[PDB]
């Protein structure tokens, strides 16, 4: 009762027979979510969509992910995966950013809880494989938990909104180490052209940061 | 001879820094605005403990304190009375000195009036006019409708008194009868109701304690600390008392009895203060429970 579905795509897919010829049956993309980090998706396939309906959404409840939330409202860290040809970029936001992400994601991250976050999607733009990607880039993230036992340092978080106080946010549960962590003068880092292109000022799309319903 | 401190003398300066109190997570509570998303630093316990460090030095310049200012006198100077200018004009011009590298207090404001006298503008014109045409934020060139004293009483109802004072301080100047009415406004609503935790660890704590010490009205605030196990605060209150009333009845006494410590607050509750019995009693829980701590 806890776990909502939703529909992410219906297709009526088509194979040739001997006999009845050209052959009719639907496939259905469903994800599942209760919205508290434990959500999932199935395909189902069945000759009638009900059918199709039924065996996806029972399916996905097996094979549910269990996607970790900053504060329980967006992702920890800057998510950016290729799945296939799918290229999906993710940015950590604060709160009251809201779901600026591809229709798809919206309805994803409801299901999972998240409530704040960016996304692009670039290349091919496919259903089952932009769910995919989303599902393991969410379901493969470092929390501040694990980066702090990692590295045996305190993780700690700098808002401009607190001015200069430091918040840890996590420490090591192991001893902590004593040795600063080298300070490279410059890092050996890839950047996205996007990201730097848009920070300059220079990306100009009319279709970029437009007035949108809540979402 | 002698002479009585001001508010800026260091040994004033540092009493009333350590009365108020130095609080990170209220000095640097998250603000309500337009947000980033937050960055991460891994950090040694030796780098985390810079980093507190210069988070308490970036506090203390925060909350430095405005400096105490007696009202301004006003402005009533007359340049010229060019009589033959009598009824040829029926509005005044104002004529502002707009040279960029002036201070806003030697620029020479005048206004011509319809009479023909040429004067200097009003402390109040000349506020005006520089928010004309240096205009600074925070501050407005008609006087917002929250500082009328029916909008005041529901910021205070509310617990706001740092917000009003915030605001008070970015419309008016220090010496304006405004800031001053409205300082003081602020200060009694605190001692009437004895909200005297929502100032510490700001910059206007020490301003409100200089209120009370020169008004001879520091029994409630007295009290406020003892209650919060405070006596280092409430003794150096008893103290900057004293060094600016030295000649009471409470200075006396403790030169007298060379009072120290929890003592000056005993001598000040039975000669000066008006709540003495309050104080001796709330004196008197605090020594018990720190008997049973002791003990």
């Amino acid at each position: 009762e806890d776990f909502d579905t939703r529909i992410l795509e219906v297709r009526n897919v088509f194979t040739m027979t001997a006999k009845e010829g050209r052959k009719k049956s639907i496939r259905v993309l469903v994800a599942v979510g209760n919205g508290k980090g434990a959500a999932g998706f199935s395909i189902g396939k069945a000759t009638d969509r009900m059918d199709a309906f039924r065996k996806a959404k029972n399916r996905a409840v097996h094979h549910l992910h269990y996607i970790e939330r900053y504060e329980d409202h967006t992702i920890f860290h800057d998510i950016s995966l290729r799945f296939k040809r799918t290229h999906i970029k993710m940015k950590k936001q604060p709160k009251g950013y809201g779901l600026r992400c591809h229709r798809a994601i919206i309805t994803i991250c409801r299901l999972i809880g998240i409530k704040d976050m960016y996304a692009k999607v670039s290349g091919s733009i496919n259903m089952l494989s932009l769910t995919q990607g989303l599902f393991r880039g969410l379901s493969r993230q470092e929390t501040h938990q694990q980066l702090a036992d990692k590295k045996g340092l305190h993780v700690v978080e700098i808002r401009e909104e607190c001015g200069p106080l430091p918040i840890v946010v996590a420490s090591p549960r192991g001893p902590l180490r004593k040795d600063p962590e080298p300070e490279d003068e410059v890092p050996d880092v890839k950047l996205d052209w996007e990201d730097v292109k848009t920070a300059q000022g220079m990306k100009r799309s009319v279709w970029s940061n437009l007035k949108r319903a809540a979402t | 001879e002698t002479k009585k401190p001001t508010f800026m003398d260091e040994e004033v300066q540092s009493i009333l820094t350590k009365m108020t109190g130095l609080n990170l997570q209220k000095t640097f509570k998250p603000a309500i605005q337009e947000l980033k998303p937050p960055t991460y630093k891994l950090m040694t316990q030796a780098q985390l403990e810079e980093a507190t460090r210069q988070a308490v030095e970036a506090a203390k310049v925060r909350l430095k304190m405005p400096p105490v200012l007696e009202e301004r006198v006003p402005i009533n100077d007359v340049l010229a009375e060019d009589k033959i200018l009598e009824g040829t004009e029926t509005t005044k011009y104002v004529f502002t000195d707009i040279s960029y590298s002036i201070p806003h207090r030697e620029r020479f404001i005048v206004v011509r009036e319809p009479s023909g006298t040429l004067r200097k503008a009003s402390w109040e014109e000349r506020d005006r006019m520089i928010q004309v045409y240096f205009p600074k934020e925070g501050r407005k060139i008609l006087t917002p409708i929250i500082f009328k004293e029916e909008n005041l009483r529901t910021m205070y109802s509310q617990d706001r008194h740092v917000d009003v004072l915030n605001l008070c301080f970015a419309q008016f100047e220090p010496d304006s009868t405004e800031y001053i009415k409205v300082h003081h406004k602020t200060y009694e609503d605190i001692d009437k109701r004895g909200k005297y935790d929502l100032l510490r660890s700001t910059r206007y704590f020490g301003g409100m304690v200089w209120y009370f010490v020169n008004n001879k009205k520091i029994d409630g605030l007295l009290i406020d600390q003892i209650q919060r196990d405070l006596i280092d605060d409430a003794t150096n209150l008893v103290q900057l008392y004293h060094v600016l009333h030295p000649d009471g009845q409470s200075a006396q006494g403790a030169k007298d009895q060379a009072a120290e410590g929890i003592n000056l607050i005993k001598v000040f509750a039975k000669t000066e203060a008006q709540k003495g019995a309050y104080i001796e009693l709330t004196l008197q829980t605090y020594q018990e429970a720190l008997s049973r701590h002791s003990a």
